[PDB]
């Protein structure tokens, strides 16, 4: 088929210059003597100019000479105006059209839609209009939608976004002092109204604003409650905070430097440095010694914050609070830790030798049961003459039928050392512990 | 520059009739005469060109004819897909210029007026602002006259409204007629009316709405 | 002049006993024959008792005969009455009569009630009876309260402390089972009772109970306001689909019957018909038994659909899809789970003894260990004598240095079973094993 | 014992009517044989000994008679202050005993109960029962039925009736009838009537209410 787009309309303060193209696409344009012809708001159609295949000669009536100038581009197929001078007059449709050789145009183009006003470019607003809440129930239920407040035409309204077509009625914007208004009907079928999503799709070209306001029922007032007294955003989606405990270990053990460490996840390059807070029971511990490094991973940023705290302080139970901000925080994001008030029991510790029907394999399975122990935090390891022994792999706790639990740890040797008679013990160090370490050993 | 002069310039007549809107010219254009025919929101499509030569496309109904100083365009019977503006443009000299047009409309059956008032939206209320539509939906004639009325019966003058041309299916009209207030004077009323006057019916067609409620 | 004035008795249980003293005044008492009658709660009168002038000459009916006994003391000016062994039939109004003539009671008592009950006393309730909601306006607002279950009799209604005595009727309590309930309805004339309130006023004697209802209107069923929680631009992402492999029991057993599950969480109340779709090696195995059906909770459903699998499919590493469709789904969400292809180990399993030093307290420690297997998936369980033993606890299995997994299972038990020798052995299930299932146990 | 047998046992007329009332003993009781007035409230009061022997007070208007075994008593002109009930008791030998007793109650003009019923208070549900009540005031005569009806018009059994002597000024009775449910029992339905038949009206006046709303 034969096709001609325009394109390059808009709006142009008076005396500005404007530059239309009308590619054309569907025969052989080095054939014809193309046209311009704008038709004002007011419909009257007015002939612009006309331009031979060559590009030689033109021809513009005097209402635009010297204003415009038609040109082509054969090369490319497309046609254009050029305007330098530009009038209020001259707002009108710009349409190119195709000479069909008897000095008349046998094809036009979409037109492009271009107006001269010193006035700015303003979004429009889309108001759903439901029907009356007092719901007048029937078969016909109109619906429509108001367009207010939007300059200059033209705008696309469309419902469903195209597909309801029948019964819709949209009307001619018109205008009221620097800005347009248009409103669009739908007397839309009884069915069941609420059934299917109907939606007012507008779209404004000189803004870029596409916005569907999808047409909800008006509900009858006063039965609910309103927001209950919520402030401003208190949480988003983006940086993630985490606490963690520091490991039994490091607090039962005197000698050992326990740790609380937070961790925030999810940042980028934008987002920098990140605002840290440690307080022990809220207590202003302003920054203690709170090492905060930061990381690189997957594409984001990941910061580790780690506070070291006083042993008899997290055995106390106290509070330990970890305070976020940056930025892009609505509001701080802070977190909290501490130990579980929990009854406790003392671990009884066994050692078990290898079983008799092994003694033939060249490694031995020496294994540490222990039991009946509360809360579930322990740590084990077994040892040879003092240093910490390698190849012994840890069961994880599991809770025993009595509400206590128990685990095992097995250590592998090579059973020379077995019979040679060696060091090898289980140290247990659990809470509930004498000095907080048991360590049983061996015999033969 | 030739002038081309158009009579008459509205024309409404009843479906099936037959058509002889005219188009003349200041000075001799021998044969060299288009017609185009613009259906409302639609581009113009070249109807007959060079006095009588139909286009491709073009049904038998149209037919050109005249040729000298004043030219013929003739629908012979007519329909609903022909409610459209009708041009005559010559092309014998430059600039090509064309006649005023012609609108038309087909005189069907009286339809009685769907009407619909709408108060302001939610959101739009938000915003600061009121606006109460009212839409008068698929009616004929084109002859109808709206009024807004506040508290009780006082009818106001702010008002807005718009026409459709003649549908092409159904040959009705449409309206939309919308009173623009500020939130704060929408509030310190009650009653809102939209009464509408048409041929069809002797006793004004009213809607009403209370925002005692909305 | 001459007036009777008994008191004394109020009430009192069956069997129990009470003196009516009856105050003479106005005449020489001691010239007259008194009379003590009694009228039950039905109104019926009964003759009580005669006595003489100075005393002496006595006489009872039959009925109280032996029980009572009429006494006077012509100086106090008083008539007595010695009731004894009460019954319930003694229930009823006590006066004092005075002899006036020829056997004739001329001047009687006020009277003194007495009830004999084995009920205890209890307080009444009291319920103001607003007028219907729909308000029945007109001019005669009656209204009215309740007031039920009290014992003993009597009770005060009073409108208003007093203020309102016109237009009151007040109802003859009756007995309800060893209660009462008795009601007023009050009946307001001119627009004054919204106004100017009205409250009902009860008091009950052997409770010592003052309570003054004040009789509000009738309002409507309505309350404002339920969560707080902060409606925050918040949702709930949606049903949630998971995948479950058959137990490696059912797989390794002939006689089991392995199934692969598939559970989709958080289904709308409101869309509980979901699409499960299987499909075993892609392709759709519609229906192949898959078993679906739901199950409400904690405020959601929870949808269940299972599909019975040949033993070796699962082993011939084929895989099953699970496909969930449902109207508020954007796309379709399916799972996948086949049988991990890897190397495989026969576990080494072999059964340790309680350790020498818990050979004291009443329980011991079987212990069950595997080693060296692969892959993860096993089924170690405890047998005693072929039924399967209670009372046993599995670690889950953990990883060992060599890339072979390890576990234990623990055995508690009571001492004596130990000692005495019994069939306790660990049973293991696993791929690796030949015929996929070992027994160990001790050569005792 | 000698058991004296007044009769009737209730009766009703008009003032300045002339009444009879009677006792009838087992045993002869020659003249002995009293009569008393008890008004509703008060006590008894001696009226006449010695079968005629009026005693203090006593109007002219009232007359005993008889001997033997059988004695009457008779009022002349009625006046309001006879209304309560009379009981004849024999002194001849003991034990002395009366005769049930006679109760007296004035006629009136027919009128019209006016009924009300009452929803079970918010305090009561609160508390797990549910009372509707329903209050027939201002009637004559005595003579009503009433009657619940749940549902539709299910009739119920499970009832607590309580009438009132005839009243003083108005001459009229009242009467309070009461359902008792359970909260849940009386949640599961949703109207409650009251009906009442009586001599006043041919259509029973029924008072009715749709748990619905209160
Ligand atoms: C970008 O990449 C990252 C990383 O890349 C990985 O990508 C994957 C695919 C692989 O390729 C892998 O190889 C790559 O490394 C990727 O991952 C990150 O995001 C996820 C979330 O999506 C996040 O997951 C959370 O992890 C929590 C545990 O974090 C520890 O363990 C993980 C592994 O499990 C480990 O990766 C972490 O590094 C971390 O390990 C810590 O490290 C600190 C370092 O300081 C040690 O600190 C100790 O503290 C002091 C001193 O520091 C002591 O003295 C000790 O000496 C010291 O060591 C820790 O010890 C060490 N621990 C361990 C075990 O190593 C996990 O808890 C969390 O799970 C909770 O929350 C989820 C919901 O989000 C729930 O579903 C869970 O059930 C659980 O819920 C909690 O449950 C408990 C009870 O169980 C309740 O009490 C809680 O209330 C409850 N709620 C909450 C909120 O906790 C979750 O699984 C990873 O950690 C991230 N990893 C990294 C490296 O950043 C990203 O997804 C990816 N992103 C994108 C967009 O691509
Ligand atoms: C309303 O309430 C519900 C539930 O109410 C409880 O809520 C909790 C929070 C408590 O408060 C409790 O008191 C309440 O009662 C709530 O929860 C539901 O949603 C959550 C998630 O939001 C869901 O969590 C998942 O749970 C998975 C484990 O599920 C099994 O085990 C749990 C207990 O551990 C049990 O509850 C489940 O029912 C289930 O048990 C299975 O059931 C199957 C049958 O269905 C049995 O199969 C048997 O086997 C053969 C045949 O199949 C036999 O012959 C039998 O016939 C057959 O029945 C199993 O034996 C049985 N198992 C056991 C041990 O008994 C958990 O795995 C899952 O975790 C995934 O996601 C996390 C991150 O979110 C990851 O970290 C995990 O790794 C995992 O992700 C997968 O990981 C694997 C590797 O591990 C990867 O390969 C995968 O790719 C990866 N992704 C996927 C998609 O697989 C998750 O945690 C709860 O289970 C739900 N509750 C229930 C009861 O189902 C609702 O949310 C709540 N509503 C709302 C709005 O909150």
């Amino acid at each position: 088929e034969v096709k001609l787009q325009e394109s390059g309309g808009g709006l142009v303060q008076p005396g500005g210059s404007l530059k239309l193209s009308c590619a054309t696409s569907g025969f052989t344009f080095s054939d014809y003597y193309m046209y311009w012809v704008r038709q004002t708001p007011e419909k009257r159609l007015e002939w612009v100019a006309y331009i031979s295949n060559g590009g030689g000669s033109t021809y513009y009536p005097d209402t635009v000479k010297g204003r415009f100038t038609i040109s082509r581009d054969n090369a490319k197929n497309t046609l254009y105006l050029q305007m330098s001078r530009l009038k209020s007059e001259d707002t009108a449709m710009y349409y190119c059209a195709r000479h069909g050789g008897y000095y008349a145009m046998d094809y036009w183009g979409q037109g492009t839609t271009v107006t001269v006003s010193s006035a700015k470019t303003t979004a429009p607003s889309v108001y759903p209009l439901a029907p009356v809440c007092g719901d007048t129930t029937g078969s016909s239920v109109t619906l429509g939608c108001l367009v207010k407040g939007y300059f200059p035409e033209p705008v696309t309204l469309t419902w469903n976004s195209g597909s309801l077509s029948s019964g819709v009625h949209t009307f001619p914007a018109v205008l009221q002092s620097d800005l347009y208004t248009l409103s669009s009907s739908v007397t839309v079928t009884s069915s069941t109204w609420p059934s299917q999503s109907i939606t007012c799709n507008v779209a404004h070209p000189a803004s870029s604003t596409k916005v569907d306001k999808k047409i909800e029922p008006r509900g009858p007032t006063i039965k609910p409650c309103p927001p209950c007294k919520c402030p401003a955003p208190n949480l988003l989606g983006g940086p993630s905070v985490f606490i963690f405990p520091p490991k039994i270990k490091d607090v039962l053990m005197i000698s050992l430097s326990p740790i609380v460490t937070c961790v925030v996840v999810d940042v980028s390059e934008d987002d920098p440095d990140v605002q840290i807070s440690w307080f022990v029971n809220n207590v202003e511990v302003h920054t203690a010694q709170t090492q905060t490094h930061r990381e690189d991973y997957n594409s984001t940023l990941r910061v580790v914050s780690a506070l070291p705290i006083q042993h008899q302080d997290w055995m106390s139970g106290k509070e330990f609070k970890c305070k976020v901000n940056n930025k892009d925080l609505p509001a701080p994001i802070e977190r909290t830790i501490s130990k579980p008030k929990g009854s406790v029991r003392a671990p009884q510790v066994y050692v078990l030798p290898p079983p008799e029907e092994e003694m033939t394999k060249k490694q031995v399975t020496l294994t540490c049961m222990v039991t009946d122990f509360m809360p579930e935090d322990i740590y084990v390891e077994w040892t040879n003459n003092g240093k910490t022994e390698l190849n012994y792999k840890n069961t994880e706790p599991v809770l025993d039928s009595d509400g206590s639990y128990f685990m095992y740890s097995k250590l592998r040797v090579e059973k020379k050392n077995w019979v040679e008679r060696n060091s090898y013990s289980c140290s247990v160090v659990h809470e509930g512990l004498h000095n907080h370490h048991t360590t049983k050993s061996f015999s033969r | 520059d030739i002038v081309l002069t158009q009579s008459p310039s509205s024309l409404s007549a009843s479906l099936g009739d037959t058509i002889t809107i005219t188009c003349h010219a200041s000075q001799n254009i021998n044969v060299w005469l288009s017609w185009y025919q613009q259906k409302p929101g639609n581009i113009p499509k070249l109807l007959i060109y060079k006095a009588s030569n139909l286009h491709t496309g073009v049904p038998s109904r149209f037919s050109g004819s005249g040729s000298g100083t004043g030219f013929t365009l003739t629908i012979s019977s007519l329909q609903p897909e022909d409610i459209a503006t009708y041009y005559c443009q010559q092309g014998q000299s430059y600039p090509l210029t064309f006649g005023g047009g012609t609108k038309l409309e087909i005189k069907r059956a009286d339809a009685a007026p769907t009407v619909s008032i709408f108060p302001p939206s939610s959101e739009q209320l938000t915003s600061g602002g009121a606006s109460v539509v009212c839409f008068l939906n698929n009616f004929y004639p084109k002859d109808i006259n709206v009024k807004w009325k506040i508290d009780g019966s006082e009818r106001q003058n702010g008002v807005l409204n718009s026409w459709t041309d003649q549908d092409s299916k159904d040959s009705t009209y449409s309206m939309s007629s919308t009173l623009t207030l500020t939130k704060d004077e929408y509030e310190r009323h009650n009653s809102y009316t939209c009464e509408a006057t048409h041929k069809t019916s002797t006793s004004p067609i009213v809607k009403s709405f209370n925002r005692n409620e909305c």
